[PDB]
RNA sequence: AACGCAGCUAGCUGCGAGAAUUAAUGUGAAUUGCAGGACACAUUGAUCAUCGACACUU
RNA sequence: UUGAAAAGAACUUUGAAGAGAGAG
RNA sequence: UUCAAACGAGAACUUUGAAUCGGGUUCAGAUCCCCGAAUCUUGGAAAGCGUCGCGGUUCCGGCGGCGU
């Protein structure tokens, strides 16, 4: 659920998050937009999952 | 006109301020009419005359190639075991970049260096954080290149710390330069590919108490390199059975030869560093903008030549390699990503640009080295 | 050669009918090359596409009589 | 959104811990002092030019203030 | 570097709960090298880790 | 019965978030379509079989 | 239900290809 | 239904032209994303929309002038 996306990601990547939006793919999978705070930045971060 | 500097910093052109450049070895055409030697053209008919309509072409790659040689001397002056390849491949680009006095697209260099350690074959370089320090038992394969007004000249060698490598090392040469004269006007690849493999894998390996067998690496080939095209769409095999096209006057060629002691064949195995932008597309939209940014980017700063993420990181550009697959997606850019035999294996590589001049056949890279 | 995807999407930027849209004839290289809707506003804007005026159907017949 | 009408309250809402910030907006004809707080954004209206400067020189400190024009 | 069982059984508890969460770690790792493009030696490793998983999650079990 | 699990995998098959398998024992250098990964083979180990330990989503 | 074994037809040539002609 | 052009080896048939609310945002999602507001006037002109221009030509997703 939510709640569980947000905290998982916060301990990950030790990173702060505002709000989460989830949805179920067509394929079967969920997919979640997590919105970090704006004091974080998502191009820095992304880089260090090397994503970005 | 001056002289060159120990640690080499003087320009090629001011070493030759009249313009002329040191020719490179010039050598007749194969006899291969039939027995009829080709010791006819060098006669100063209009085959000569029509040779001087193109000689300030030549004059580039005849600087190129001297920059290539001192460049190749220096780095065999300094280079020793238990030093990583990411300063190497530094110094052998400051070195080059101030021997080429890189300006643009007018000069510079023409593709990242590579250094291939042991079974990696080609088209490998290290990236930002790669510690790989270097070993004595260690071969490497040193293929860069330079360019002046486009006019691209490639070499590439082999260097090695462990004697034991020699028997390859020559083999490896002597297939090189048995496809060198091979090669001349009117001539089929296929022709040349039978005589690069018959003469490398008559060759014995003894590794490590291990006897192996030379043979060639059927993957990789030569190609023709064109007006900032390193490859123009000719590709001369270096084994049996292969195309009939012929090669014409005018054009210029890289001499490929590759020699394993594993299966003959590569693969893709570690991260993509070489890049190029595809000389036949045209116009493709994009839809991110930090994708266009960084497709002019490159185009501005390297054109259609090839460019390593190195590159990209020594012109202050970060966060990057996204758009940079995405480029690969839309077709703009062919990653090259390092081609590597067996695990265990050991390749060696030799390389020279010839010309085929209307009256001879200079091989403007060679050099005493090699 | 193929601009169905950009008739679609300039409809939709300038909130008007398929009908009204008016390409270029003989620019149609560079339409062909615009895929986004920010592409669709390059062009509106240097006039490669523009908005047809709206079929007169004049009152002036019925206020007469 | 919230008017308000008489110059002593919008010095008090400015002076909130939900103050966020202040925004002012130059109009032709008067200028709106409108002050983002946690649940409402509180608009003074001021009709003459004189005394908006003089109310400008008078926001608490450190409240961050916002010109539109 | 070839996680083996039995040398396993010996160590202590704490430490294993230690052992498995950085192969859990390099396990995500290697899904974003899928998703991105990723070295075939690269691709060859989730195998391994993930049987590495089942071997230190068996031993604590 | 359903849904998932393979580097590239739809079906069949096998398996269950430890998901084309973990452990242990026997065996003893492969698996294989490709690549990669392996592989002192006892200062002890690929594969396969067996299967008594562990685990087994709705 | 090809063939003992893919040894599953390199290469040249016509055709945009499917399809051919040589060759193996 | 017709004419012309483009791509294309090839065209009656392909394409182009001619006969809890507000605002933005995609190639495909918006009362869900972003911004801003909440549960006659403030909102509100800053927005949006019309036109007239200046920059740029896969970068500027940048600027202004009038009017509502
Ligand atoms: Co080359």
């Amino acid at each position: 659920n939510k709640h569980q996306i947000k905290q998982a990601v916060k301990k990950l990547y030790d990173i702060d998050v505002a709000k989460v939006n989830t949805l179920i793919r067509p394929d079967g999978e969920k997919k979640a937009y997590v919105r970090l705070a704006p004091d974080y930045d998502a191009l820095d971060v992304a880089n260090k999952i090397g994503i970005i | 006109p001056k002289v060159q500097t120990d640690p080499p910093s003087v320009p090629i052109c001011d070493l030759y301020p009249n313009g002329v450049f040191p020719k490179g070895q010039e050598c007749e055409y194969p006899p291969t009419q039939d027995g009829r030697t080709a010791a006819w053209r060098t006669t100063s008919e209009e085959k000569k005359a029509l040779d001087q309509a193109s000689e300030e072409i030549w004059n580039d790659f005849r600087e190129a190639a001297e920059a290539h040689r001192q460049v190749r001397k220096y780095v065999m002056s300094w280079i020793k075991p238990g030093m990583t390849m990411i300063e190497i491949c530094e110094k052998l680009e400051d070195c080059s970049r101030k021997l080429i006095k890189e300006n643009g697209l007018n000069a510079g260099l023409a593709f990242p260096t590579g250094c291939s350690l042991n079974n990696c074959a080609a088209h490998y370089t290290p990236n930002a954080g790669d510690t790989t320090v270097l070993q004595y038992d260690d071969i490497c394969k040193i293929d860069f290149g330079t360019h002046i007004s486009g006019r691209i000249i490639d070499c590439a060698f082999t260097v090695t710390f462990n004697p034991k490598y020699d028997t390859l090392l020559k083999a490896v040469k002597d297939a090189t330069n048995t496809g060198i004269k091979c090669a001349g006007i009117d001539v089929r690849l296929c022709d040349v590919g039978e005589a690069i493999q018959e003469v490398m894998e008559s060759y014995e390996v003894e590794i490590d108490g291990k006897t192996y067998q030379v043979k060639p690496i059927r993957n990789l080939n030569g190609h023709s390199i064109g007006q900032y095209r390193i490859h123009a769409g000719k590709t001369v095999p270096i084994v049996k059975g292969g195309e009939a096209t012929r090669m014409e006057e005018g054009e210029v060629y890289a001499i490929e030869t590759f020699g394993s002691t594993g299966k003959g064949v590569v693969h893709d195995d570690m991260e993509c560093s070489h890049y190029m932008k595809n000389f036949d597309v045209g116009h493709v939209p994009i839809r991110l903008p930090r994708t266009k940014h960084l497709l002019n980017v490159i185009n501005e700063n390297f054109g259609t030549l090839a460019f390593c993420r190195r590159w990209l990181d020594r012109l202050g550009e970060s966060k990057y390699l996204m758009a940079l697959k995405n480029l690969c997606d839309l077709g703009i850019v062919d990653p090259y990503p390092p081609l590597c035999d067996i695990k265990g294996s050991y390749t060696a590589q030799f390389e020279h640009t010839i010309l085929l001049r209307p009256t001879c056949k200079e091989v403007v890279s060679r050099g005493d080295d090699y | 050669s193929m601009l169905r995807l950009q008739k679609r999407l300039a409809s939709s930027v300038l909130r008007c009918g398929k009908k009204k849209v008016w390409l270029d004839p003989n620019e149609t290289n560079e339409i062909a090359n615009a895929n986004s809707r920010q592409q669709i506003r390059k062009l509106i804007k240097d006039g490669l596409i523009i908005r047809k005026p709206v079929t007169v159907h004049s009152r002036a017949r019925c206020r007469k009589n | 959104p919230r008017k308000i009408e008489e110059i002593k309250d919008f010095l008090l809402t400015a002076r909130r811990k939900d103050a966020k910030s202040v925004k002012i907006k130059k109009n032709k004809d008067n200028v709106k002092f409108k002050v983002r707080c946690s649940r409402y954004l509180y608009t003074l209206v001021i009709t003459d030019k004189e005394k908006a400067e003089k109310l400008k020189q008078s926001l608490p400190p450190g409240l961050a203030v916002k010109e539109l024009k | 570097a070839k996680i083996k069982a039995r040398d396993l059984r010996g160590k202590k508890k704490e430490e294993l709960l230690k052992q498995l969460d950085d192969l859990k770690v390099e396990l995500s790792q290697l899904r974003v090298a899928k998703v991105t493009g990723g070295a075939a030696s690269k691709l060859s490793k989730i195998r391994v880790v993930r049987k590495s998983i089942a071997r230190v999650l068996t031993v604590i079990n």
